[PDB]
């Protein structure tokens, strides 16, 4: 385990044996597993001397120790990450994506992965370096099946960090040019393939409607609706956030989804044990209660209304603050027999309750949802009938007490309720 | 509402 000092001694002979030995010293020093002397060996200027040796096609050995021991400091921090670029780098590991040795080839990929994942900028100038072409020509055979697993799994990640990050999303015609393969890893039959996949796609929907656009238009939902229901966290995680994403979009984005058979699997993703699971599919369930009555019916067909009668009721905070959205959502476009199928359900009870959470926010949503609601009791003229159920409840109380809240919406609806509805 | 809401 040589030290720094005998590092840079052995890559300063001029020597290519002593260079290569010196070399995979610094790989070991590197891989090292506590506190590996990163910036020691970058503020010892060995990463030029190693970009260098990435071109020396001759000892493809000294190539590989390089590429890895470039590989172990881009993938820590940004400033360190920065170092490996001003290097030189990127065009070094381009080019490698070309070598003959998968072993040198796939160092090559990981290292562009470590860089592209860094943000946005490294992203596009990796890009800019013509990354892509390389990259993809690695997966053009006619069976992802051929490819070694490893291999396979780098690759996709490498794909997936191209397709992350905002501020800005990733050039148009770079996703262009991605997709296509990047829909064939989704179709792979490898857990982990398929969990980075749909991290790209959500990555990739996660922005305006065009860009959801040009993801739906390559006929992912339905895949992305199995693994929805799939058994490994890893990959409903991705898979959900992708969903979500995708029914912030236009109605008929939405519309999709659902004819997918997406709604299916909610009753068992908002009874999800794993809080987050349970969060987003909550958040996607108000914006698809944010859409059109057929889409609430749908919602309702699918027995979905009591399920978030039950996350009202009993869960993490912030998923019941997801809950509420859905119903104010709901109590919104819905139809007035929409409604009082939400309150024939249970909703008042739960609702009530939550108002007497110490956020500002869910307070203002859930009155919001009580209005909606009201306003439909009138058209039946039973708003007393309502009025009622909301005492009975426990709510009335909560609302009057809300007159005297510090936010203006807060006391101003609470007031414009007991006014119309208790008096 | 009927507010969409993105992010994550």
């Amino acid at each position: 385990n040589w030290s720094v000092e005998d590092i840079v001694k052995g890559i300063n002979s001029n020597n290519l044996e002593s260079q290569l030995q010196a070399t995979q010293a610094a790989r070991k020093l590197l891989s090292r597993e506590k506190q590996p002397p990163i910036d020691n060996i970058i503020r010892a200027g060995l990463i030029p001397k190693f970009v260098s040796f990435l071109g020396k096609t001759d000892c493809s050995p000294i190539q590989f120790e390089s590429a890895w021991a470039l590989t172990n400091i881009a993938s820590g921090t940004s400033e360190q990450t920065k170092a490996v670029v001003d290097g030189g780098a990127i065009p070094a590991f381009i080019s490698l994506l070309a070598s003959p040795h998968a072993h040198i080839s796939e160092q090559a990929v990981w290292a562009l992965g470590n860089i592209a994942g860094d943000g946005s900028a490294f992203r596009d100038l990796v890009i800019k370096h013509g990354a892509i072409d390389p990259l993809l020509a690695l997966l053009a055979v006619p069976d992802l099946s051929t490819l070694a697993c490893g291999y396979l799994r780098n690759l996709t990640w490498t794909l997936s960090n191209l397709c992350r990050n905002k501020n800005p999303a990733p050039p148009l015609d770079a996703v262009e040019q991605i997709l296509p393969t990047l829909v064939r890893l989704l179709h792979h039959n490898d857990p982990e393939v398929l969990a980075d996949s749909c991290w790209a796609i959500s990555y990739l929907t996660d922005g305006p409607n065009e860009r959801i656009e040009m993801v739906v238009k390559k006929g992912v939902v339905p895949q992305l609706v199995k693994l929805l229901g799939a058994t490994e966290l890893p990959i409903v995680t991705p898979a959900l956030r992708a969903i979500g994403n995708i029914v912030t979009g236009t109605d008929e984005q939405t519309q999709k989804v659902i004819d997918a058979g997406a709604l299916a699997v909610f009753p068992s993703l908002l009874t999800n044990p794993k809080t987050n699971i349970q969060k987003e599919a909550t958040w996607t369930m108000s914006n698809i209660t944010a859409g059109r009555q057929d889409q609430i019916q749908q919602v309702v067909n699918h027995g979905l209304v009591p399920f978030l009668v039950g996350v009202l009721s009993k869960a993490d905070f912030k998923t019941q603050k997801e809950a509420a959205w859905a119903i104010t959502n709901y109590t919104s476009g819905g139809t007035v027999e929409q409604i009082v199928y939400l309150v024939h359900c249970g909703i008042i009870e739960p609702l009530m309750n939550l108002l007497s959470a110490k956020d500002t926010k869910i307070i203002q949503v859930i009155l919001d949802a009580i209005s909606n609601i009201f306003q439909a009791a009138e058209k039946l003229g039973e708003t007393e009938k309502l009025s009622i159920m909301i005492e009975e409840c426990g709510g009335l109380d909560k609302i009057e007490a809300l007159q005297r809240h510090e936010n203006e919406s807060v006391y101003k609806a609470s007031l414009n309720l007991i006014e119309k509805y208790f008096s | 509402g009927s507010i969409i809401r993105k992010w994550n």
